[PDB]
């Protein structure tokens, strides 16, 4: 019984690989860095 | 992928004969050893069961232990006696006396080293081996006492091989012998221990069969040993010959045995049916299936019904769709749902073979592992501890050498055993 | 104990919702979907924080380059 | 240009009969291996070369390894029909099977065997100057396919690297059921196999069954009918490289058109005109009725349903007699339907391929003679579910080490048990991230 009880604990802990987190800041970074080398308004 | 089979004692004999007789049958060789099938399906996997001797002969890959000859003359003296090798009868000059002390410890140790050489002879010439296959009965004296000594030689000397057994247990009605239980219960305490696979038959559900199912007016030995030899045959069926879905003895044993103490099954065999009836009802995957889940055709005492299936296995011999035996496995989980453990997903392993047995266009031999077999080892308990707590024969085993710890130890690892199966009957998953 | 009649041996259609081995599937789903919102909700938040922190950075740096300047 | 085949356990081998039959009465390769006096007059040609070999006697041979650890189903092979058209070495067989123990085909048995199967894959790949590919037909379910497969997959990757490996793979069907034990080899296998598989194609027997009691009209049917389905799935998927067509594709486009993640690599697959010989002549069957068949559930060779979740990408092969006017305007109708639906990151969702040979017709088999055909491979969510049932059974076994003794007894530390279900853990919460909804970041 502990021992199922610690390994339930562990598998409802598990982290993904991707984030919609991620992919966001990456675009929002990527987003001024397009603006500043632009040369036209964007 | 070679099997040697040992057969112990008169039932052990018996039954031997009618099983060799029947593999003899279906494989085409006469009782005296020429090959005479007409198919090449037969020659391909005669290797399986039996030797080659020189111009055309073939030889049995068994051992005969006995500690009185009378029975090895009588076999000697069958139809087929002649196929067996004279040097593997192996026989005593006084018997075992209904008595499991003498046949383990007196006349055990002093016929037990031939016969260790005869099975290592035997073992060494094949190719490749598969496991062993024993037939005795556990309430008679040499059967019980030096099979079981031979069990655990085989099993020190050949660990990583399987170990299956076929064994007559005392019926609680029909009792040919008044010791029966301390014979049953140091039998039992063994076999737990040193078997991979272990199945019983009781006397009483053969009787069962042969009088509701065949009808049959007055009933012999050699039918009872027919019906046993018929379903022994079957369960290799898959090792010897194509199918769609092959399956062994291993493969059994992992879908079969959730825990290792949990190695006891009960037996079926479905195509039966009287000679008046036969010419009204033809064969099918359902009325197979009808039959093989109906208790009448199961052999032990024990009832289905008062038990729950922890899992099961199912070997069909036919040409014969695969779609129809999943769709009655699910058919029959489904509708009788409260009979299954619950915490296992699928309990039936399914497995298709091309050659059905000799005049039958199809056939299915079932194997079972079922928490009702508690109710055989509580009776025989029973009777012990009525019969021990008097110490009524005890002086016979004492005599020959036993020490009385044995007795405790033997009654407590039973009581274990069916304190197990009693707690998985009754698991939940909370 | 019954097998039951002939007619009705057949295969049964597979249907995802009344399976009973997918039922924490489906109340995964059922949590996702507010567990996304308030992500949402909590993404907005650091976003607002950070540009909040930048303010405060160039309002020190300004404050610095203009003591430097004027030393001079 | 070449292609090897690896054929796995008994599934495996069953399976490949079927498909090198059709490949034979395909080409025109006789049982024996030669073709007829009269068919090697004509224009110079070589299409077969993909799958055969010549010797410069005129006698072809397959480039295929069949492999089992049991000797019966190889023997029967062997004593069969087809016993001159194989070399001898290629049939290669052990003594004693993986008894559906995953660790015993891994740690004790595989071991000895798999040094020969490498020998025999580079004396394959040394005679080749255009390999493409490695294919695999192996089953999840039995223990030498899960764990001979997974250890040859692994020492397949190490040697030849960057070559791709797709495989077809059969999975426990979510109803029927055959042995115990399957959701430890189908968990066990599947961790393996994410790390060494670039596409992994799922069936079942029980939507083969399906579709062969709908549309075919047997009522019993058996491994036969199933595994001629297959090989004709895998004839229309590498017609492609064989024959003349409007739009090619090359086995490397499946891999680069279908999996948009490196671990998001398992794929759907249907067919459309499976019609019996008596229904087929009063019907029409134009591009647009297939293209709808294909599309519903009924007509699947794996049990789900894809209007559960949504679909990433769509890879549509047709052979025979078909325009291309005709596909671009079956897939603009498919995309005006409402129950079909696409991940809002995955706006341009098709790839076609057109082929001009039409589906060749095998003397025994049950599908009617037919001049077009369209097959399909696609990449869903719903997928998804069919990992959570087996999950599911694994955890409610597991909870009480309902069979353990045997897989730590054979080798096997029991802390592989609870690294391949976090594994799959993390693979399901992939599946779920992957389909949610990117609208509504303000
Ligand atoms: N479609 C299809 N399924 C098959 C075929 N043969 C076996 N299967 C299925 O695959 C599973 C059994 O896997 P096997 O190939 O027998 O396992 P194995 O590779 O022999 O592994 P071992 O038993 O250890 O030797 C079951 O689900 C069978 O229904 C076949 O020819 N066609
Ligand atoms: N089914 C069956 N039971 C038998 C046969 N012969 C003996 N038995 C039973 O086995 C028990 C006797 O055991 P036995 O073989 O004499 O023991 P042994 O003296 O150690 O060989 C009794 O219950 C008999 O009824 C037979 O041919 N078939
Ligand atoms: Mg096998």
């Amino acid at each position: 019984a502990e021992e199922n009880l610690k390994l339930l604990h562990r598998l409802e802990n598990v982290k993904p690989v991707y984030r919609l987190e991620k992919w966001e800041m990456e675009r929002d970074e990527n987003e001024i860095l397009v603006d500043r080398i632009s040369r036209y308004p964007y | 992928r070679e099997i040697v089979c040992v057969q112990a004692g008169q039932c052990g004999n018996q039954i031997g004969s009618k099983f060799w007789e029947v593999i003899s049958d279906e494989h085409g060789v006469d009782p005296t050893g020429t090959y005479q099938g007409d198919s090449d399906l037969q020659l391909e996997r005669i290797n399986v069961y039996f030797d080659e001797a020189t111009g055309g002969r073939y030889v049995p890959r068994s051992v005969l232990i006995d500690l009185e000859p009378g029975t090895m003359d009588s076999v000697r003296a069958g139809p087929y006696g002649q196929i067996f090798r004279p040097d593997n009868f192996i026989f005593g000059q006084s018997g075992a006396g209904n008595n499991w002390a003498k046949g383990h410890y007196t006349e055990g140790a002093e016929l037990i080293d031939s016969v260790l050489d005869v099975c290592c002879k035997e073992a060494e010439s094949c190719d490749c081996l598969q496991g062993f296959q024993i037939c005795h009965s556990l309430g008679g004296g040499t059967g019980s006492g030096m099979g079981t000594l031979l069990i655990s030689k085989l099993r020190e000397q050949y660990p990583d091989r399987i170990m299956m057994t076929f064994s007559i247990i005392p019926s609680p009605k029909v009792s040919d012998t008044v010791v029966e239980p301390y014979n049953t219960t140091l039998s039992v305490h063994q076999l737990v221990e040193n078997s991979d696979e272990s199945m019983c038959i009781d006397n009483e559900a053969l009787y069962d069969i042969c009088f509701r199912t065949l009808k049959l007016t007055t009933p012999t030995f050699g039918d009872l040993n027919h019906l046993v030899s018929a379903v022994v045959s079957g369960v290799t069926c898959c090792l010897r010959f194509p199918g769609q879905l092959n399956s062994d003895l291993r493969k059994l044993a992992v879908n079969l045995v959730p825990f290792p103490r949990l190695h006891f099954f009960m037996m079926g065999f479905a195509p039966l049916t009287s000679r008046g009836s036969q010419q009204y009802r033809g064969l099918s995957v359902p009325e197979l299936t009808q039959q093989m889940f109906d208790a009448k055709n199961m052999m032990q005492a024990a009832d289905p019904r008062h038990g729950r299936y922890l899992t099961a296995s199912a070997l069909f011999r036919g040409r014969m769709s695969t779609k129809e035996v999943d769709e009655q496995m699910l058919n029959v989980q489904n509708k009788n749902s409260s009979y299954f453990i619950e915490w296992i997903p699928n309990n039936i392993k399914s497995s298709v073979c091309d050659i059905p047995p000799k005049g039958l266009k199809m056939a299915v031999t079932f194997i079972g592992n079922n928490t009702c077999i508690q109710e055989m080892f509580r009776r025989v308990g029973e009777q012990f501890t009525l019969m021990f707590r008097r110490k009524a024969f005890l002086h016979w085993y004492t005599g020959e050498g036993m020490d009385e710890m044995e007795f405790t130890e033997a009654e407590s690892n039973m009581n274990d055993l069916v304190s197990e199966y009693q707690q998985y009957q009754d698991a939940t998953i909370e | 104990f019954t097998l039951g009649p002939l007619q009705d041996q057949s295969l049964p259609p597979y249907n995802d919702l009344e399976d009973p081995y997918l039922a924490p599937y489906w109340a995964r789903r059922e949590m996702l979907i507010r567990e996304t919102a308030e992500r949402r909700e909590e993404m907005r938040r650091q976003k607002r924080l950070e540009q909040h922190r930048r303010e405060v950075a160039r309002r020190r740096f300004e404050e610095r380059r203009q003591r430097e300047l004027e030393e001079l | 240009r070449e292609a090897i085949c690896i054929h796995i356990g008994q599934a495996g081998c069953q399976v490949g009969n079927a498909c090198w039959e059709l490949f034979c009465l395909e080409h025109g390769i006789q049982p024996d291996g030669a073709m007829p006096s009269d068919k090697t007059i004509g224009v110079e040609d070589d299409a077969f070369n993909t799958f055969f070999s010549e010797t410069g006697a005129g006698k072809h041979v397959p480039r295929a390894v069949f492999l089992d650890l049991e000797p019966t189903v190889v023997d029967e092979v062997r004593t069969g029909t087809y016993r001159q058209l194989f070399h001898p070495e290629q049939l290669i067989s052990g003594k004693e099977d993986a008894a559906n123990n995953y660790a015993r085909g891994h740690y004790t048995i595989g071991k000895e065997i798999v040094d020969l199967c490498l020998d025999r894959i580079r004396k394959l790949a040394d005679n080749c100057t255009g390999l493409q590919g490695f294919l695999v037909y192996h089953a999840v379910g039995g223990g030498t396919g899960s764990g001979l497969g997974a250890l040859l997959l692994e020492r397949l990757s190490v040697d030849y690297g960057k070559k791709s490996k797709l495989g077809y793979t059969v999975y426990p069907s979510p109803q029927v059921s055959t042995a115990v034990v399957e959701p430890y080899n189908s968990v066990l296998s599947t961790h393996s196999l994410l790390e060494h598989t670039d596409v992994a194609a799922m069936l079942d027997n029980e939507a083969i069954y399906d579709l062969t009691r709908r549309n075919l009209d047997i009522e019993r049917p058996t491994y036969t009918n199933l595994n001629r389905l297959i090989g004709q799935v895998v004839s229309s998927l590498t017609a492609s490289l064989r024959f003349d067509g409007a739009l090619n594709v090359d086995l490397t486009e499946f891999q680069t058109n279908l999996v948009p993640y490196p671990r998001i690599h398992f794929v759907l697959t249907s067919y459309a005109p499976v019609i019996s010989a008596e229904k087929a002549y009063h019907e029409q069957l134009s591009v647009s009725e297939i293209s709808n068949a294909v599309f519903e559930p009924a007509s699947m060779m794996t049990k789900c349903d894809p209007r559960h979740g949504k679909y990433m990408a769509c890879c549509l092969m047709y052979r025979g007699d078909v325009v291309p006017k005709d596909v671009n305007a079956a897939v603009a109708t498919i995309k005006t339907k409402r129950t079909i639906q696409f991940v809002d990151w995955s706006p341009t969702g098709f790839k076609c391929g057109i082929n001009y040979q039409p589906p060749t017709v095998v003397p025994g088999g049950d599908l009617a003679k037919v001049q077009r055909a369209v097959c399909m491979i696609a990449n869903s969510t719903a997928i998804a579910e069919v990992f959570a049932r087996i999950d599911h059974k694994f955890d409610l076994m597991y909870s009480k080490r309902a069979f353990v003794h045997w897989y730590v007894g054979e080798g096997m530390e029991e802390g592989e048990f609870s690294e391949a279900r976090e594994d799959l853990a993390a693979l399901e919460k992939d599946y779920e991230e992957v389909g949610a909804e990117s609208a509504d970041m303000d």
